Protein backbone atom coordinates (compact mmCIF):
# COMPACT_ATOMS: atom_id res chain seq x y z
CA UNK A 1 0.00 0.00 0.00
CA UNK A 2 2.85 2.78 1.05
CA UNK A 3 5.99 3.39 -1.19
CA UNK A 4 9.26 3.93 0.11
CA UNK A 5 9.09 7.37 -0.72
CA UNK A 6 6.19 7.57 1.36
CA UNK A 7 7.39 5.84 4.60
CA UNK A 8 10.91 7.76 4.38
CA UNK A 9 8.99 10.95 4.10
CA UNK A 10 6.41 10.64 7.23
CA UNK A 11 8.96 8.90 9.47
CA UNK A 12 10.91 11.93 9.36
CA UNK A 13 8.10 13.89 10.09
CA UNK A 14 7.67 12.43 12.98
CA UNK A 15 11.45 12.22 14.06
CA UNK A 16 11.26 15.91 13.13
CA UNK A 17 8.13 16.57 15.19
CA UNK A 18 10.31 14.56 18.16
CA UNK A 19 13.23 16.21 17.96
CA UNK A 20 12.22 20.28 17.70
CA UNK A 21 9.01 19.91 19.84
CA UNK A 22 9.20 21.59 22.99
CA UNK A 23 8.92 18.09 24.56
CA UNK A 24 11.36 19.11 27.71
CA UNK A 25 9.56 22.47 28.86
CA UNK A 26 7.19 20.50 30.89
CA UNK A 27 5.82 17.56 32.30
CA UNK A 28 2.66 17.57 30.73
CA UNK A 29 4.34 18.40 27.26
CA UNK A 30 6.78 15.60 28.31
CA UNK A 31 3.75 12.96 27.83
CA UNK A 32 2.85 14.03 24.81
CA UNK A 33 6.08 13.80 23.25
CA UNK A 34 6.19 10.31 24.63
CA UNK A 35 2.99 9.49 22.62
CA UNK A 36 4.71 10.88 19.51
CA UNK A 37 7.47 8.78 20.32
CA UNK A 38 5.07 5.84 20.67
CA UNK A 39 3.29 6.79 17.44
CA UNK A 40 7.03 6.75 15.70
CA UNK A 41 8.33 3.60 17.22
CA UNK A 42 4.75 2.13 16.02
CA UNK A 43 5.58 2.82 12.83
CA UNK A 44 9.03 1.92 12.49
CA UNK A 45 7.56 -1.50 13.82
CA UNK A 46 5.04 -1.76 10.96
CA UNK A 47 7.44 -0.81 8.05
CA UNK A 48 10.23 -3.15 9.35
CA UNK A 49 7.79 -6.01 9.08
CA UNK B 1 1.98 -6.83 12.65
CA UNK B 2 1.86 -6.48 9.21
CA UNK B 3 3.05 -3.71 7.04
CA UNK B 4 1.95 0.32 7.15
CA UNK B 5 -0.84 1.04 4.97
CA UNK B 6 -2.99 4.22 4.34
CA UNK B 7 -5.89 2.80 6.56
CA UNK B 8 -2.81 2.26 8.90
CA UNK B 9 -1.16 5.46 8.79
CA UNK B 10 -4.99 7.68 9.57
CA UNK B 11 -5.63 5.01 12.72
CA UNK B 12 -1.97 4.10 13.86
CA UNK B 13 -0.45 8.08 13.17
CA UNK B 14 -2.69 10.79 11.87
CA UNK B 15 -5.74 10.49 14.46
CA UNK B 16 -3.45 10.00 17.73
CA UNK B 17 -1.82 13.20 16.34
CA UNK B 18 -5.26 14.98 16.34
CA UNK B 19 -5.89 13.59 19.69
CA UNK B 20 -2.46 15.21 20.99
CA UNK B 21 -3.86 18.42 19.29
CA UNK B 22 -7.14 18.64 20.87
CA UNK B 23 -5.79 17.66 24.11
CA UNK B 24 -2.87 20.45 23.93
CA UNK B 25 -5.34 22.73 23.51
CA UNK B 26 -7.37 21.59 26.22
CA UNK B 27 -4.34 22.36 27.89
CA UNK B 28 -4.03 26.00 26.32
CA UNK B 29 -7.93 26.78 27.68
CA UNK B 30 -6.96 25.80 30.86
CA UNK B 31 -3.77 27.79 31.58
CA UNK B 32 -2.50 30.18 30.82
CA UNK B 33 -0.64 32.47 28.26
CA UNK B 34 2.58 30.07 28.20
CA UNK B 35 4.42 29.81 25.07
CA UNK B 36 5.27 26.27 25.29
CA UNK B 37 2.09 25.27 24.84
CA UNK B 38 0.89 27.11 22.21
CA UNK B 39 4.59 25.99 20.18
CA UNK B 40 3.51 22.14 20.76
CA UNK B 41 0.24 23.04 18.85
CA UNK B 42 2.33 24.32 16.02
CA UNK B 43 4.52 21.35 16.15
CA UNK B 44 1.87 18.75 15.73
CA UNK B 45 -0.42 20.55 13.17
CA UNK B 46 2.84 20.65 10.59
CA UNK B 47 3.65 16.87 11.28
CA UNK B 48 -0.06 15.94 11.03
CA UNK B 49 -0.28 18.25 7.65
CA UNK B 50 2.81 16.45 6.55
CA UNK B 51 1.74 13.44 6.94
CA UNK B 52 -1.68 13.99 5.77
CA UNK B 53 -0.11 14.95 2.61
CA UNK B 54 2.15 12.17 2.34
CA UNK B 55 -0.75 9.81 2.38
CA UNK B 56 -2.35 11.59 -0.54
CA UNK B 57 0.83 10.77 -2.60
CA UNK B 58 0.87 14.58 -3.01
Amino acid sequence: QLSDEQKETILKALNDAIEKGPWDKSNFLRVIGKKLIAIRDRFLKRIGA
Amino acid sequence: VTDATLGSVYSEIISPVKDCILTVAKAVSFNPGGKDNTDAVEVLTELNTKVERAALNQ
